[PDB]
């Protein structure tokens, strides 16, 4: 699971075939001040030119001079086109024009300047005659500056040349073959027994990235062998050249899913360190020594531009996305989809074992046959499932059978991380009357009969009930058993039980699978609670009741909460062990907390995932006719949330007469939610509302 | 004829998931007229 | 049938009819989805009367507009069954997988569930889960497929007012 | 429509005849491993032979004999960890192909004590409920 | 105004919705059951296995009642009751081709259909009839008959010891004769968990050509710091409302209203009136129970005032209904609000026409079933009870294999015709009519 | 009344587009049928006959069917039947019921109101 899903993530984000495609139907850098040449006679060359204007950031390129009188015989010429690749007040901007036809002997003037900057003159005197098409090799190897073709890598390109310089989209080619060689080959050196060679390794866990020596010493080795491939594919560039490639991450998808079925549960979380340590080869190292080699030296309308500032902007987003869904994905789904909920099975047997959860016995004075009913299984258990540690029963003042001398004093000092979960009579907590360690095989089979002699018991206004823990080691997971008796005053008892599987991984000395994305989701809570403070801090005030900030700052409250119980988990589990293995044979305090705050992180990064995918149907109005269906909805909903209003009015006294006859939120829960199951006819009325809107909407498209 | 099949399956934890299949099969095709018919009904499907 | 006659013979050995009773199941399943696609193929054929007409036109319409809110439907479908199955899938027999996690959100829809299983394995996020379960289709999700199939039918209609009244 | 009043009334026979006269549970509701065994010998034996050969509900024809078959788990099949070594003694496996029993154990005499593989055994896989058996 | 002198409609309204739920306390479910639990629950030994709801013979009747009612003499007051119904021998007729199937015919529990019929041991008042001056009675109509009030009520003593002695009587002067037609008893306990009033009334029918078919009644009344300071409040503020609204008779359209969604609070007001009038005979009853604790010899007759205390806290909830819509009718303050009573009050000229010919084909498909399937199934055995057999079809609630089994070829073609018309013509014109009139609202909204 | 022949010409003037969509109706409703019957008529009780595979797919839309023997009978076809079953019936082919009846009672009532227009 965590070998596939960071492969189809990574195969999902080529969806930026419809960004990019989108991208390639297209295809104050320059002053707007008029440019006239008064010197050179006899030498109007009916030619183009070409801006060599490179600088900060910025590699803007050559002009095509279009003439409506051609730019005739002894004149000049002033225009203005929309360069997008924009300079500031930098010392390097140039022009070159040709020699067609005769060679000009023209000393090309000057080209005035306005809004050089924003609204600055510069007086530009360039008044030398050149070459053919030389430059202005001058202010605001030979040609030493040239490696300025810092966008011929694939690290970072969304920017090329227009109308020239192939492979725009076809670079969102290399990238696809490029994460998954890295994907596929760092699975290979990872366990894929074969019958290598002379030494190469076995298993070859060794501590993953808790010590930086091999997870990362694997990064710098695993890009030499796909690079003397996949540079290949900058070749092609001068079809079904271009098919093969996505047929080799056709076939890197398949053997790097096969060999990692049998991955140990280091090994998965060594594989994403040894792979996203070997991307940052290619980017960091690779692709900035690869634009060193190429090409070293050869001396041997006005609106569209603003369009794609919106269409880098929603790319970048996306870069964000399908990498913060790729660790929440990994968090809850990743590991409770083999261990965790495959095996309710482990909770399926203890409801049907203590004979059918003890028939559900309600009673005071009873159970003493049924103690007789779960010691007798749960003392030497010849079958299966093992005891870890010995069980107890705690006891909610008022000690009988006194001699309270020195005995007398069952304690329970109740010290503890928090007050355990509630039932009918109140919020109990870890400090009852504990007693009754029962233990050794047959005293315990003989205390039942000492709790009749001594009585313990009808004091205290309430009373308490017995623990147990216990686990499987075929699945890798525990249990934490409590059952309930409630001694209600009015009623004989009220038995209720809970049984709760986990996983016990605490510390793993130091690096675990949800010790890393823990530390990624704190991150991106660290990542948005800063974008959150360029808007409110700056940009605007009396932000009130816009669920824009009112709703990216619950994300932010629900992504922070839910690393600080994942690390509450680990740091709860390791100091439970701790003092569990102390004492190894001898207590029973241990596992009822870590069970109950390990659902309340996984039951909390699925919300999360929730709202991540609610999120991505939210981001489909980008078809322009499946446009109507988000704003048709987020329009009727001001007034159809309106129209319930009147219904708890009126369906609150249909209840009022219903279940207020019931002799002739816990029941109004049962009566406004177990209402719209089966009555149907007012289920109907938001039917008028969607389509008055979506014939408005779609009369006004 | 009849070809039962009664899966007993225990589990890590160890309970007990059953499981059952009864499935009756004609092998004896060529008997009646009523299958000759359904034999010469074969064909025809093939032909379409 | 070499297996059968290979025991018609020997009347005190084990008959293996297990390999030749699993291409029953798939003989059954391939020669009634056949069946089904069928009686689907009526329709290319039935488009006889005036009154006919006006239903194929609407339904084929239509299904541009109906399947781009029947992936907007299902994202919101498959993410209540993300919730169920992590916060009663320990409980409850009928989010016991998340195969069977969405089959039983199909039941409450017709019914079906009481629910005194849900509220008693979660007090608090349980019946939240179930009264934005039933707002969400039932006021909102299944009444934005009505509104589809509305204006379309009455987009037809009005259309061939336009060629009756056009015409005569 | 001769076909379903001959597999229901097959269904009624060993899946809600009791186990036993005295007990209640059916095929359907085996909950434990004891259980198992008082099936085998309990409605096995009264659903199958009916007295020559066997004709069940006096019209059917048992062809042959039947046979029962297992799949089992090595012993040292899974890791436990060392802090809990002491009262855990062995261990045993969910059940995967590479964690599958093969050595002959107990009274080694017959055919049931041997491990056979699946092509010696004119056997094929079968999807269960938990797994996929070979 | 329309907040200050109109605040009494949205301002005490609250009190009615909170001292309703405040006062109602467990004691009339609770205790209801916690009384219920031991005189129809405990069968006679381990012998008899068939209680109270599985009764059929004559002295089988006689082995059922006869051990829960001697624990049953919590702590009760009054004394025992053994009744039944008399009916003549020669009351109906039969044929004289052949007569020697026949000797005697008679018509079933009845006002003049049955007799008195005094026969041999005439000692005492149990097999000697008399009339309804001595006890209280009325004529009462179950599922069987509309009976009398009439007969004998051949009591015992409060102890268990007489109640088993005059249980020696039964074999002989039974409480089963040739034309034994019922079989009731009377009971009230004074209960010491929950200080309250209670009832009973255990009755087993007899149909001929067989047995019986048992049914139970009693109901919970309890006795009674906010104890009793909900009585002032709950007519006080309807006080100046009888003054008022009578007092709007001098005013509005000349005394000439007609309007529905303000003359639901007048009507209901009424149904105030219903409460308001009551407490002059019936609430202030206590020559009813002032006999009751004092004499501890003489029989329990608050059983009969347990009669017209059925309608007293099932029509004192009627006054729930009404007051919430009308609350919602000067309730709708907003914008949003006004929108959605001008539909449901615009609608409802067109809506209860649509309602008429709605219940014509479904009181026709209740002829069908009456007279098809009312022979064969429980479901379809009365009338009344065949229509409330038609809305368990449309929530679901109906397996129907009784329905085929009953009748193979005319069974299914009710049932799917049923389906057919409620469900995609009959339910989705109800839809098309609210939906053209919300749809109508809006949009003249729109042009305002 | 007024608004009885409102009501009557209403469900008149539907009755021929209203039988021609019953027919596409059952020709789906009849294509389940035959599903139904060929996967599951040896297992379930509730798919015995034809003529009872009919009367247990209403008993669908009421509600009424566990499907705990049809999950059981079949586990890969059965619910791509129990699920496919309820999508199109309740998303599409009981709301184009409510669409036809929905366009025709709107479509009287317009036309009295060049009625009642042309009166005065």
């Amino acid at each position: 699971y965590i070998v596939m899903l960071t492969c189809a993530v990574c195969l999902v984000t080529y969806m930026v075939m419809a960004a990019i495609l989108h991208k390639l139907d297209q295809l104050r850098f320059k002053y707007e001040i008029l440019v006239k040449t008064g010197w050179g006679r006899g030498s109007g060359t009916t030619a183009h030119v070409g801006i060599m204007l490179y600088g900060v950031d910025s590699r803007s390129g050559h002009r095509h001079l279009d003439g409506d009188r051609a730019f005739h015989r002894n004149s000049l010429d002033i225009f203005r086109i929309a360069t997008p690749h924009s300079l500031g007040s930098v010392w390097k901007i140039r022009v070159w024009h040709d020699n067609k036809g005769l060679s000009p002997a023209w000393f090309l003037q000057h080209v005035i300047v306005r809004d050089l900057q924003t609204a600055r003159s510069a007086f530009f005197l360039v008044n030398d005659w050149l070459s053919v098409e030389t430059e202005a090799n001058g202010g605001l190897v030979a040609e030493l500056q040239r490696g300025f073709f810092d966008k011929h890598i694939w690290l970072s390109i969304w920017d090329r040349p227009p109308r020239s310089r192939f492979t725009r989209i076809q670079r969102a080619t290399c990238c696809v073959l490029l994460i998954c060689l890295f994907l596929g080959a760092n699975a290979v050196w990872y366990g894929a027994v074969g019958d290598s060679a002379y030494s190469t390794g076995h298993v070859s866990r060794l501590s993953p990235l808790s010590v930086d020596t091999v997870a990362v010493g694997l990064v710098s080795s695993v890009v030499v062998y796909p690079v003397y491939l996949a540079i290949l594919f900058l070749f092609r560039m001068s079809s079904l050249a271009h098919g093969l490639s996505l047929l080799l991450v056709a076939v890197a998808v398949a053997v790097s899913g096969w060999v990692g079925a049998s991955f140990p549960p280091g090994v998965s979380v060594a594989w994403l360190l040894s792979s996203s340590a070997s991307f940052l080869a290619s980017f960091l190292g690779w692709e900035p020594l690869k634009v060193l080699l190429e090409a070293l030296y050869f001396s041997l309308a006005k609106e569209e531009a603003r369009k794609v500032k919106r269409l880098h902007g929603m790319l970048r987003s996306l870069l964000v996305y399908m990498l913060f869904l790729l660790v929440t994905l990994l968090a809850s789904y990743g590991d409770a989809s083999c261990h965790g909920h495959a095996y309710r099975l482990q909770s399926a047997i203890k409801q049907e074992l203590h004979s059918r959860a003890f028939l559900a016995i309600t009673r005071s004075e009873e159970l003493w046959p049924w103690m007789a009913h779960v010691l007798l299984p749960y003392v030497h258990g010849n079958q299966s499932s093992p005891e870890l540690g010995p069980p107890r029963l705690r006891q909610v003042v008022g000690w009988e059978s006194p001699h309270n001398g020195s005995g007398t004093w069952a304690y329970s000092a109740p010290d503890l991380l928090g007050a355990w979960s509630w039932g009918s009579c109140a919020v109990y907590d870890s400090g009852g009357y504990v007693q009754e360690l029962g233990l050794s095989l047959e005293e315990s089979r003989d205390r039942l009969r000492f709790l009749q002699l001594h009585n313990w018991l009808d004091n205290r206004s309430r009373a308490v009930f017995l623990e147990l823990t216990r686990y499987s080691p075929a699945v890798g997971l525990h249990a934490a058993v409590t059952l309930r008796l409630e001694f209600p005053a009015a009623g004989r008892a009220l038995a209720a039980l809970s049984v709760r599987p986990f996983a016990l991984r605490r510390l793993s000395a130091g690096l675990s699978l949800p010790l890393l994305t823990s530390v990624c989701l704190l991150l991106f809570a660290v990542h948005f609670a800063v974008a959150e403070a360029r808007t409110w801090h700056r940009e605007g005030r009396w932000r009130v009741l816009r669920l824009g900030a009112w709703a990216r700052w619950l994300l932010v409250a629900l992504t922070a909460a839910t690393a600080l119980v994942r690390l509450a988990q680990l740091g709860a589990a390791d100091r439970q062990w701790t003092r569990f293995v102390r004492g190894r044979p001898r207590r029973f305090t241990s596992f009822d907390q870590v069970a109950q705050l390990s659902s309340a992180a996984r039951g909390l990064a699925a919300s999360l995932l929730f709202l991540l995918l609610v999120k991505a149907a939210q981001q489909l109005r980008f078809v322009r006719q499946w446009s109507v269906f988000g704003k048709t909805l987020c329009r009727a909903l001001p007034e159809l949330l309106g129209v319930t209003l009147g219904l708890v009015v009126l369906g609150v006294a249909y209840a009022q007469l219903a279940i207020l006859l019931v002799s002739s939120h816990l029941s109004p829960l049962l009566c406004v939610g177990l209402w719209a199951l089966r009555l149907w006819g007012a289920l109907r009325l938001g039917a008028v509302i969607l389509r008055w809107r979506y014939h408005a909407l779609r009369g006004e498209l | 004829f009849c070809v039962v099949r009664l899966l007993v399956e225990f589990p890590a934890t160890g309970g007990v998931i059953p499981s059952w299949q009864f499935q009756p099969l004609k092998l004896i095709r060529y008997v009646t007229t009523f299958d000759f018919f359904l034999a010469a009904c074969e064909i025809i499907f093939c032909f379409f | 049938v070499e297996v059968l006659l290979q025991f018609l013979e020997d009347q005190n050995t084990f008959p293996n009819f297990e390999h030749l009773a699993y291409w029953q199941i798939q003989f059954n399943n391939i020669a009634a989805v056949t069946v089904f696609f069928v009686w689907i193929k009526l329709f290319k054929f039935i488009n006889f009367n005036r009154t006919m007409s006006q239903l194929s036109t609407t339904m084929s319409r239509c299904a541009k507009d109906l399947f781009g809110f029947a992936i907007m439907f299902f994202i919101i479908f498959l993410a209540y069954a993300q919730l169920a199955y992590l916060v009663f899938g320990t409980q409850v027999d009928d989010f016991s997988t998340f195969q069977e996690c969405i089959f039983t959100q199909f039941r409450i829809i017709l019914g079906d569930i009481n629910f005194a299983e849900i509220e008693e394995a979660n007090r608090v996020l349980g019946p939240i889960y179930f009264t934005t379960f039933v707002f969400f289709m039932f006021f909102i999700l299944l009444n934005m497929f009505l509104a589809i199939i509305n204006d379309t039918y009455s987009e037809v209609k009005s259309d061939l007012a336009q060629q009756k009244a056009e015409m005569e | 429509s001769n076909v379903y009043y001959y597999t229901r009334m097959m269904s009624q026979l060993f899946l809600d005849t009791p186990v036993s006269k005295t007990e209640k549970t059916n095929f359907k509701t085996l909950s434990s491993m004891e259980d198992f065994w008082k099936f085998t010998e309990g409605s096995l034996l009264d659903g199958l032979y009916w007295k020559n050969r066997s004709f069940i509900f006096y019209e059917n024809l048992l062809l042959g004999v039947p046979r029962i078959r297992q799949l089992r788990v090595r012993n040292g099949s899974c890791s436990i960890p060392q802090d809990l070594r002491d009262e855990i003694k062995e261990c045993y496996d969910v059940y995967s192909v590479s964690s599958e029993d093969r050595a002959p154990f107990g009274p080694r005499n017959g055919t049931a004590w041997i491990y056979t593989s699946e092509k010696d055994l004119n056997g094929s896989s079968h999807w269960g409920i938990i797994a996929t058996y070979s | 105004s329309v907040l200050r002198e109109l605040v009494t409609y949205l301002l005490f309204l609250i009190v009615l919705c909170i001292l309703t739920y405040g006062m109602m306390s467990s004691n009339v479910y609770y205790y209801t059951r916690m009384m219920s639990q031991l005189f129809l629950d405990t069968p006679v030994s381990k012998t008899e296995k068939t209680n109270f709801k599985t009764l059929s013979s004559m002295e089988d009747f006689w082995k059922f009642t006869e051990g829960s009612l001697l624990d049953g003499l919590n702590l009760l007051l009054g004394v025992p009751r053994i009744r039944q119904l008399r009916v003549r021998n020669g009351s109906c007729s039969i044929p004289q081709d052949l007569r020697d199937e026949i000797k005697e015919c008679y018509d079933v529990y009845s006002v003049s259909s049955e007799d008195r019929a005094p026969f041999g041991p005439r000692n005492g008042t149990a097999w000697i009839y008399t009339s309804e001056k001595d006890l209280n009675g009325s004529s009462h109509w179950g599922i069987i008959a509309t009976y009398s009030g009439a007969g004998y009520y051949l009591d015992l003593s409060r102890t268990r010891e007489e109640t088993a002695a005059q249980v020696a009587s039964l074999k002989k002067n039974v409480w089963l004769d040739r034309g034994t037609r019922a079989t009731f008893i009377d009971f009230s306990v004074y209960n010491a968990n929950i200080n309250l009033f209670c009832v009973v009334r255990l009755l087993v029918e007899f149909p001929a050509t067989g047995g019986v078919i048992p049914s139970w009644q009693f109901q919970p009344l309890k006795l009674i710091f906010f104890l009793a300071a909900c009585e002032i409040i709950f007519c006080f503020f309807i006080f100046y409302y009888v003054v008022e609204e009578i007092l709007e008779i001098r005013i509005h359209k000349l005394h000439y209203f007609r309007s529905f969604w303000n003359c639901l609070d007048v009507v209901i007001v009424v149904l105030s009136v219903v409460a308001i009038g009551i407490n002059i005979y019936r609430t202030s009853n206590v020559e009813v129970l002032l006999q009751f604790l004092e004499d501890q010899n003489t029989f329990p007759n608050f059983e009969h005032l347990a009669y017209w205390q059925i309608q007293f806290n099932n029509i004192a909830a009627v006054t729930v209904f009404f007051v919430w819509i009308k609350l919602f009718k000067f309730i709708n303050f907003n914008r949003t609000m006004s929108q959605l009573s001008t539909t449901m009050s615009r609608c409802a000229k067109d809506l209860f026409g649509f309602a008429i010919m709605f219940f014509i084909i479904f009181l026709a498909y209740a002829q069908l079933a009456y007279l098809v399937f009312g022979t064969q199934v429980d479901d379809f055995s009365t009338f009344q009870e065949c229509i409330f057999t038609q809305f368990r079809i449309i929530l679901g609630d109906i397996n129907f294999a009784e329905i085929e089994e009953a009748n193979r070829v005319l069974g299914p073609i009710y049932f799917t015709t049923f389906v057919f018309f409620m469900f995609f013509i009959l339910l989705n014109m109800f839809l098309a009519i609210i939906n053209d009139t919300y749809s109508e609202v809006k949009s003249d909204l729109a042009q305002q």
